[PDB]
């Protein structure tokens, strides 16, 4: 969330992922354990569109996991 | 060593970074294969 | 009487104009070669700065050894193929540009790229379709198809 | 009896084609040959001048050398500061160039924001008109203050939570008007190399100047315009250093002339005081969350393109997208056509938006708009 370097590069990652022009044909995957940290303008809907939820595995997941 | 040029795939050319120094477009000696240059690579040069 | 008094001349002038083609032929080898034995392999990479108007084809480079120049001609490359910012090798001495580079960006940037390409296929994925679907269709439908979207007119994610 | 006449008369024809052709190859060679002999020239920057045929030139980053103008330069041209190019052998000045250098700001300029009509933003009426109050009048018709005696603001900023267009407005700026304009993003504008962050800008500064009327726009200015630490690495000290050279340039002593200046921020509480400052950034511009009839308004600017199937309630969506920042609207009409891909129609109905507006309220959830302060 918004040491100032990491901020910086941050910064430059979502004026990128906006991009004048935007994106161009370039998509986008990120993975987190923690969404708490990210916050305040990274989980903008103009930048990551899709936010997947990946739960603990269903009992019959699990049965299909092992 | 960075990006083998490769466009003849003859003599395909090399740039590398002479840390500290320059940076330079070379050829191989003729004593050392192109396939045992890879990108980046960490690779000695001659003097001249 | 007809076709039979020009003979002479349309074939001649054939001949002597290949023999003229043939001796221009032979100079362009000679420039070429000698351009050729001119293109030294080391070219010392720079970066290009703004392409100045020429006034009585003018470039301006900032060497990888950390020097500015000012070339009166741009060398044997075309001004418009360059790009302020854009990476040429140059003569080493002289600093004429004599070639068209890929930019390169870095060595972390060329290690992030995967070639190995990893084989896991979605059955491997259990439990998780919804999201599995999710994904699927959010990344690879614009890399396949590209047209139901512009078809429906709407950004992909 | 066409055959021979013509047939040869084609053959000589094809080959005076091949021989132009080979002409050409030979003029390139002989041009590129003549070229090549040349030899580069050194740059440099001409200091104090001492007679008038004795110069001082900083060879950029190299030394100061003590030189002479060839014979045919324009003595008054080489002002002090002035761009010049030496022979690299006997270093004599042979020609003034156009004032320096950084295609840095070369793609800050030439950067293409693409076709953005203010219709394209919805529901910021009095911001996009406030804004070109500041940006435009002044630098189309000057003279109009003069008779109302009020000198022209130079910058001001566009605060607001995230997705509520500012980038989007600043684009649309880029787009319609017709001066110059720099595009900056606040993080590459800060490189590693001592003190080189405070020369970028101090040359782009320049480079407006040199191009009036001239348009800044900073975005993430928050990214370098943090409060000033006491103490830090060398990360605060050429931070601040940059924040202070950028103050100098805008605050005063120099006036600028036409260098109109905008900048946008998600977080102007960590501004520095000093920008913040009325001089600098006169109007401060808020860009809220899009009230539910700017909602309204989005909503139709970005679901107009959708081939739809049917009517569409925007009310209804409007009043399910609480707290919506402008850009989840997009994002609505973007999970709406997703779902007609989903069922394979080529047609989006109501229902697709609805169970779009229900799943990015859901997310609404995940981006925690915390409690978030202006400047
Ligand atoms: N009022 C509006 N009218 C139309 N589209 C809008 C509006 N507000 C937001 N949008 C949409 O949301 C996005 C606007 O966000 P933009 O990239 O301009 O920056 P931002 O979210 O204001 O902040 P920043 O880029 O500084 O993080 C665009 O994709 C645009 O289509
Ligand atoms: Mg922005």
């Amino acid at each position: 969330k918004r040491d100032r370097e990491v901020q910086r590069t941050m910064l430059e990652l979502l004026n990128q992922l906006d991009g004048f022009q935007p994106n161009t044909q370039v998509k986008v995957i990120a993975a987190t354990n923690r969404v708490d940290i990210l916050d305040p303008a990274l989980l903008r809907s103009g930048r990551l569109d899709r936010k997947i939820e990946f739960p603990m595995p269903n009992e019959e997941a699990r049965a299909r996991i092992m | 060593c960075t990006k083998i040029i490769n466009a003849d795939s003859e003599d395909p050319k090399y740039i590398i970074n002479v840390k500290q120094f320059a940076k330079f477009v070379v050829d191989l000696s003729d004593q050392v294969a192109p396939t045992d240059i890879e990108e980046g690579m960490r690779v000695g040069v001659d003097r001249n | 009487r007809l076709l039979d008094s020009e003979i002479k001349i349309m074939k001649s002038e054939v001949l002597r104009v290949t023999h003229e083609l043939q001796a221009m032929k032979d100079k362009i080898k000679e420039n070429s070669e000698k351009i050729k034995v001119n293109k030294t392999l080391p070219y010392l990479v720079s970066n290009v700065i703004e392409l100045l108007d020429v006034d009585p084809k003018c470039a301006v480079i900032k060497t990888s050894t950390r020097q500015t120049y000012f070339l009166p001609v741009i060398g044997l490359v075309d001004a418009e193929k360059l790009k302020p910012g854009d990476l040429v090798g140059v003569n080493k001495d002289s600093y004429l540009i004599l070639e068209t580079l890929p930019t390169e960006y870095d060595s972390r940037v060329k290690a992030m790229e995967v070639d190995e390409r990893p084989t896991e296929q979605y059955s491997d994925i259990g439990g998780l379709d919804k999201q599995i679907q999710e994904l699927v269709e959010a990344i690879v439908l614009p890399m396949n198809h590209k047209e139901k979207f512009e078809n429906l007119g709407i950004q992909p994610p | 009896k066409l055959l021979e006449h013509k047939e040869i008369d084609g053959r000589l024809k094809e080959l005076r084609e091949q021989l132009k052709e080979l002409t050409k190859q030979y003029e390139k060679s002989e041009n590129d040959l003549k070229a090549l002999q040349s030899v580069g020239q050194i740059v440099g920057e001409v200091l104090k001048q001492l007679t008038e045929e004795k110069f001082i030139v900083k060879a950029t980053n190299g030394p100061r050398y003590v030189v002479g103008c060839r014979r045919q330069l324009d003595k008054s041209k080489l002002k002090p500061g002035t761009r010049v190019a030496l022979d690299m052998t006997t270093l004599t000045i042979m020609r003034y160039l156009p004032r320096e250098v950084d295609p840095l700001v070369y793609n800050m300029s030439h950067e293409d924001p693409g076709n953005v009509s203010y219709s394209e933003i919805g529901g910021l009426s009095e911001q996009i008109r406030e804004l070109r109050e500041v940006i435009e009048l002044p630098l189309t018709n000057p003279e109009l203050f003069q008779r109302v005696g009020i000198i022209p603001p130079k910058g001001c900023l566009l605060y607001g939570p995230p997705g509520t267009g500012k980038t989007l407005l600043a684009r649309a700026v880029a787009s319609q008007l017709d001066c110059n304009f720099l595009k900056v993003v606040s993080s590459s504008i800060v490189d590693k190399y001592i003190g080189e962050s405070a020369r970028l800008i101090r040359e782009m500064f320049n480079y407006a100047r040199d191009h009036q009327p001239c348009i800044i726009f900073m975005d993430e200015i928050d990214a370098i315009g943090g409060r000033r630490f006491s103490e830090g690495t060398s990360a605060d000290r050429e931070i601040q250093r940059t924040l202070m050279e950028l103050l100098n340039q805008m605050d005063g002593f120099d006036t600028l002339h036409r260098v109109k200046m905008i900048m946008a921020t998600n977080r102007p509480d960590t501004l520095d005081p000093a920008l913040l400052r009325p001089g600098r950034l006169d109007r401060k511009i808020h860009i809220d969350l899009p009230n539910e009839q700017a909602r309204l308004d989005i909503l139709k600017i970005h679901a107009g393109p959708i081939t739809k199937h049917g009517e569409i309630d925007y009310e209804a969506i409007v009043k399910l997208s609480d707290g919506f920042n402008g850009a989840d609207l997009r994002n609505v009409c973007t999970e709406a056509g997703m779902f007609a891909i989903r069922a394979d129609h080529d047609f989006v109905v109501q229902e697709d938006f609805m169970k779009a507006v229900r799943k990015v309220a859901d997310s609404k959830k995940l981006e925690s708009k915390l409690d978030y302060k202006p400047v």
